[PDB]
């Protein structure tokens, strides 16, 4: 019944930059707040307890500050290792509520996405359905809006959208959009198109073709 | 509406107060027949402790001046012959002082203007000599009774206001006053015993409870609230020393609310400061009476003050059971250590009659004094007939339903295991009243006559049925709520009218002709400074009328009365007659007055007669001839030769007997 | 009765 | 129902510094994001910079990394862009672009006139 | 050293019962409280339930109060968690963390210091069977002469774990693999696309290898340009 709200859901900063993540509590938990760091696919670990005490083992760069019912975790010098998700927890009531969870990213140059079409293959006419793919790579950040239109028709609820994690080579992202149609919907309007909008360009990239 | 509701509430409170005053006056006039009684016969109507209180009022109103009357009652040498005592703080005689101070100028100013406040007429009783009966506000008895009943009338108003406060509606106040009126006999006895101390003090106690509930409900603070609370606590403390114990049970209630985060800090400070100031004022006005200290009320004040003032240092605690337990341990430890550390540690008197009565009910502690207390039935366990009467009017079922509803709502609305030290949990006044009701119920069940506290709080808690939040809020609509609330009132009237009809169709008896003859003989055949001893109920009326000095009196709470009583009551023991004559000579008594029914075997309740009481207190003289047998034989055979040192001087119709100590 | 009773 | 304007201009000198300014009129910019765009002959419609709401991180094109500095003033709704070490290849028109979507999808619809910067 | 181990996760059908365990090495039970924390895919950490075995206190979250049950013994130093009537959104990874006992809460619970590795449990209404691999070839009208990409799409496989092997590991440049995506039917689909260099896509018929351990499907799929 207590809400642990974090305003900076997504934070992007360079290596060595000072970073601060805030935490607001609806009630007046005095010093029952803790900070956790979780690597992708791993278990969370304790960083700061009682909002002012540093856990034995974590580097002393991490700091925790308290003001009223507001709390903050700060890192003076950002490094490669402290790239994970951060969670805020309260421990003054039986229902233990965690924070929303903030993600830290690597600030870098923007990349112009490489955008590609992939129509259904020759085996799609016998499997019962057809699938078409619109895929882009090398974009930053994840803020990409892929639109599917057929003779200027909107779609909602059927697209399959996937986005991966940060690249290990150039630290960039890849996104894919999948559109699936049935037999009856396969032989309708010939023109098939998708549009991709990214912050790296001033205008969307449009691909139109004939099935 | 916001102003019409409040004015109507105040007007209805005043109206019910007036109605209660008229009802108690009618009951008193029906029971005692004061309209056609002579002044000395009204004194006789004032029996064992009522006569002892009224005698000092009569002394002050008959003194040459008010200051000399006060000086005469504060240097009294006739109540306990042998030494000089201050009866103003010993007996809590402040109501008598105030009433006399108001009565003397009133008659003085009426006489100057020739206002006829008093009218007298001759009443012809019968074979006895005709006497004069005077009726009017100028008569001292009627002035005293009017003061008592005017004070007692405000109890209905206080109950109405408490019912309104704990329900936020006039329906709650109506429920409370209806429950009070239909159970009037089981709630108070001021109609039959006006001059008792509780008749003066209980209205102020209930007014203090009402003001405290108002302060808690609206979270008030400041010096005005302290003045309001003190103006009720001080009059209640100056009257009826037992008030202290009552204010103990209030404190234990407040603590239990404060420990549950339902009372803010500033209002808790205001309450504790008002209690400290009232205690200091009462202790100073009672002439530094040591028995006020080492009671349960002062150590509780200190303990609650320390608990309140260390509260902010524990604001970081989140586990509510640990917080409540720690506070309770500190409170109990401080109060117990301070009580034991001053009574047993330093010997600062104390009145432990309550503790001794409670010990005799659970253990095998017998004692002579506790046996006097617990064989009279107003200090024994409550009777089942009273519980049947309270359930018959549907007062107890309503209170139980309201308490269950409140407990359910409190459980569903409050986080039991985790506390937040900055949120006030609401409904603190209701919880305080519920805990006070629980304390009063335990007190009344253990000792009957403490019902005075239990029944009005049952009426108050019954008003929780009219609280909208407790009983569904807006799920029960508004038309349904009003429809059900008038149904409860209609059912209450169906089972309350017979009770009030019965209470109004009881007429008492007022003959008592033997004591009049005894007092006439005392006035004619004894000198003014003759010293009398005997049973305490007889001694208080012997002091009140015939104005003779006495050795013992029925006021039994203080110290140095138990030894005098135990020496005087040895005339009913099995001691040798020469020894009891020597005891009487040492105390300096001239006459001993008793009744032949005081020396009668019972065999239904042994060891509640003096014959069986003395065998526990004096085992070694068992097997001797009881002194009561000698008194009966002398009263019958009419020749007092076997009781050589003593001599029967008064013996009429074998009821009252007066012996002369030669 | 040593003391007053409730009547 | 939205519009914006810019200031500055003139013939710049190679290797110099300039402080361009852009400001919207009639609408706030705190809720929306903002971008800086370039339009040049031969290769126009090029992204330069973007800022989301207040300065929790401002992204720039790979060719303008560190040379351009962007400051904002929401009270005056004015945004300054300061550049130094002007290269001769900086002959283009600057656009202060506002996006009306809170999703931060960059659906810019208003371009305005911009400010021309010609070298030599 | 002090550590928490949990076991019992895996695959289950919704509405059934599951019965897992959490054991501890080092510290003895009844000296501290232990909590269960769930993490759903793409979601944050949510507290589930807690138990102090010192004197027998159990507590549950409101959203799951009425189904979960924890029983902790002192002889073997472990706790046992039982679920019944599973829903379709209860799938998650569970961690068994340790904190101070409730009876010594006293200014509140201590922060979770020693966490568990966590067991992943899924609820599904679909049966286990191998995937179907489909080619994914670039169009001739899109980026003809320069950039090009090709790959393979696996569809209709269960459960999640399937890996894609590219030409026996001969190429690692421009490889992009997405997280597995589940449509509402309870069955899995995935794609694997690599950006082939220029010069007519390397004039090589690229191959894909699928790996699905529950069915041991290791078929080889061809890719050809359009």
């Amino acid at each position: 019944d207590i809400q642990m709200t974090q305003s900076p859901s997504s934070l992007s900063a360079s290596v060595g930059d000072r970073v601060t993540i805030t935490c607001r509590a609806s009630q007046s938990v005095s010093s029952a707040v803790a900070w956790y760091q979780q690597k992708p696919g791993k278990a969370p670990k304790l960083l700061i307890y009682s909002a002012s005490s540093l856990y034995s083992g974590v580097p002393s760069r991490f700091s925790g500050s308290r003001s009223g019912t507001d709390f903050t975790l700060t890192i003076s010098s950002l490094q490669p290792e402290d790239f994970a998700t951060y969670y805020c927890q309260q421990g003054a009531s039986e229902p233990i509520t965690f924070g929303q969870g903030t993600k830290v990213e690597i600030k870098r140059t923007v990349a112009a996405p490489s955008v590609f079409i992939f129509p259904p293959s020759d085996s799609q006419l016998k499997s019962g359905t057809a699938s078409v793919v619109c895929l882009l790579n090398n974009f930053y950040p994840r803020e990409a809006k892929v639109q599917w239109k057929v003779d200027n028709a909107l779609q909602s609820g059927n697209s399959q959208e996937s986005v991966t994690e940060q690249d290990s080579k150039d630290s960039t992202y890849s996104l894919s959009s999948t559109l699936t149609l049935s037999k009856a919907d396969y032989e309708k309007h010939k023109v098939y198109a998708c549009e991709v909008t990214h912050q790296g360009l001033s205008s969307p990239v449009t691909k139109s073709f004939n099935r | 509406y916001s102003q019409t509701w409040l004015a109507s509430v105040v007007i209805i409170g005043l109206l019910v107060g007036y109605i209660n005053y008229q009802h108690v006056y009618t009951l008193f006039e029906n029971d005692k027949h004061f309209s056609h009684l002579a002044d000395f016969e009204r004194e006789m109507a004032y029996r064992t402790e009522m006569g002892l209180y009224y005698s000092y009022y009569k002394t002050i109103i008959n003194a040459p001046s008010f200051l000399e009357g006060v000086q005469e009652i504060t240097h009294d040498t006739v109540t306990e012959h042998g030494h000089e005592i201050n009866t103003l703080n010993r007996f809590n005689l402040y109501p008598e002082v105030i009433l006399a101070f108001l009565y003397r100028p009133f008659r003085a100013f009426a006489k100057s203007a020739n206002w006829q406040i008093e009218l007298c007429w001759q009443v012809n009783r019968g074979e006895l000599r005709p006497v004069e009966s005077c009726e009017g506000i100028g008569n001292p008895h009627y002035f005293y009774i009017t003061g008592v009943f005017i004070v007692a009338g405000t109890v209905a108003s206080s109950i109405f206001y408490l019912g309104v406060l704990v329900s936020d509606s006039i329906f709650g106040g109506f429920l409370s006053v209806l429950c009070f009126a239909f159970n009037h006999g089981e709630a108070t006895r001021v109609q039959w015993t006006p001059p008792l101390r509780e008749s003066f003090a209980f209205p102020f106690i209930i007014g203090h409870i009402a003001i405290l509930t108002f302060v808690i409900k609206y979270k008030k603070s400041g010096h005005s609230m302290i003045l309001l609370l003190t103006s009720m606590a001080v009059p209640a403390l100056l009257f009826w020393q037992f008030t202290q114990f009552a204010f103990f049970t209030q404190i234990c209630s407040i603590f239990l609310a404060f420990s549950l985060d339902l009372i803010p800090f500033s209002t808790a400070k205001t309450v504790i400061h008002s209690h400290i100031i009232s205690f200091l004022i009462g202790f100073l006005l009672l002439f530094g009476n040591e028995m006020m200290i080492t009671a349960l009320y002062f150590p509780s004040i200190l303990a609650l003050g320390m608990i309140i003032y260390i509260s902010p240092l524990l604001s970081n605690l989140k586990f509510r059971p640990a917080y409540v337990l720690f506070l309770a341990i500190i409170f109990a430890s401080i109060t117990l250590g301070l009580k034991i550390g001053l009574s047993k540690g330093l010997g600062i008197e104390d009145d432990a009659h309550i503790f001794d009565i409670l010990r005799s009910k659970f253990t095998s502690f017998a004692n002579f004094h506790t046996r006097l207390y617990t064989c009279s039935a107003e200090f024994d366990f409550i009777q089942y007939s009273t519980i049947e009467k309270l359930c018959g009017t549907l007062l107890i079922p309503l209170a139980l339903i309201s308490l269950v509803t409140f407990v359910f709502n409190f459980v569903k609305n409050t986080n039991l295991l985790w506390r937040n030290s900055e949120e006030i949990g609401e409904n603190g006044e209701i919880l305080y009243n519920v805990v006070q009701l629980c304390c009063s119920t335990v007190m009344a069940f253990l000792i009957m006559r403490l019902k005075l506290f239990m029944t009005p709080h049952l009426c108050i808690v019954a008003a929780l049925f009219a609280n909208s939040k407790l009983l569904g809020g807006d799920r029960i609509s508004k038309t349904i709520r009003v429809s059900a609330l008038v149904g409860v009132i209609a059912i209450l009237f169906y089972r309350g009218i017979p009770n009030i009809r019965q209470q109004l169709n009881v007429k008492g008896e007022y003959s008592n002709p033997d004591q009049e003859m005894l007092f006439d003989w005392i006035q004619h055949n004894t000198k003014q400074d003759a010293v009398f001893a005997g049973t305490m109920p007889v001694m208080a009326n012997v002091k009140l009328t015939t104005l003779r000095p006495i050795v013992n009196h029925p006021h039994y709470e203080h110290v140095g009365i138990r030894e005098r009583t135990l020496k005087v009551y040895s005339m009913f023991s099995k001691k040798p007659i020469a020894e009891v004559h020597k005891i009487m000579k040492e105390m300096g008594v001239n006459y001993f007055v008793f009744q032949l029914m005081n020396c009668s075997n019972d065999e239904r309740r042994p060891e509640c007669v003096y014959r069986g009481m003395w065998d526990e207190e004096d085992p070694k003289n068992s097997g001797r001839t009881a002194l009561c047998d000698l008194w009966i034989l002398a009263a019958n055979s009419k020749d007092n030769s076997r009781i050589a040192p003593f001599k029967i001087v008064y013996n009429a119709n074998r009821n009252y007997i007066v012996l002369k100590i030669l | 009765g040593s003391w007053a009773k409730w009547s | 129902q939205v519009q914006l304007q810019e200031s500055g201009g003139g013939l710049v000198q190679p290797g110099g510094s300039l402080r361009l300014s852009c400001a919207a009129s009639g609408r706030t910019i705190s809720r929306y994001a903002m971008s800086w765009f370039r339009q040049a002959p031969g290769k126009e419609r090029e992204f330069v910079a973007v800022a989301r709401r207040s300065g929790d991180g401002a992204f720039y094109a790979d060719s303008v990394q560190g040379r351009f500095t962007v400051s904002r003033d929401d009270a005056k709704n004015t945004v300054y862009l300061q550049m130094n070490s002007l290269k001769p290849e900086d002959t283009a028109v600057y656009y202060c672009a506002i996006d009306s979507d809170t999703f931060y999808s960059g659906s810019y619809d208003y371009w305005g006139q911009g400010t021309q910067v010609t070298v030599s | 050293e002090v550590q928490l181990v949990e076991s019992g996760g895996g695959l289950v059908q919704p509405g059934g019962s599951l019965r897992l365990s959490c054991a501890a090495s080092g510290f003895n039970i009844s000296s501290s409280s232990i909590h269960w924390v769930r993490q759903a895919p793409g979601k944050g950490l949510e507290w589930v339930a807690s138990i102090s075995s010192s004197y027998g206190y159990t507590s549950y979250a409101d959203s799951v109060k009425g189904r979960f049950t924890i029983s902790a013994d002192t002889s073997k130093n472990t706790a046992y968690l039982q679920m019944n009537s599973l829903r379709a959104e209860d799938t998650a990874v569970y961690y068994c963390a340790r904190s101070s006992s409730v009876y010594w809460s006293w200014w509140g619970y201590s922060a979770f210091d020693y966490w568990g590795q966590g067991t992943l449990v899924t609820v599904s209404s679909a049966s286990t069977k191998g995937p179907s691999v489909f080619p994914l070839a670039p169009s001739s009208k899109s980026t003809s002469g320069g950039t090009a990409a090709l790959g393979c799409l696996v569809k209709d496989y269960f459960p999640e774990p399937v890996t894609v092997s590219w030409n026996s590991g001969a190429l690692t440049s421009g490889v992009h693999t997405f997280p597995a995506v589940l449509q509402s039917s309870g069955l899995y689909s995935l794609s694997s696309v690599v950006t082939v260099p220029s010069s007519s896509l390397g004039t090589q018929t690229y191959i894909c290898n699928v790996n699905h351990k529950p069915s041991n499907t290791k078929v080889d799929k061809k890719v050809e340009p359009k």
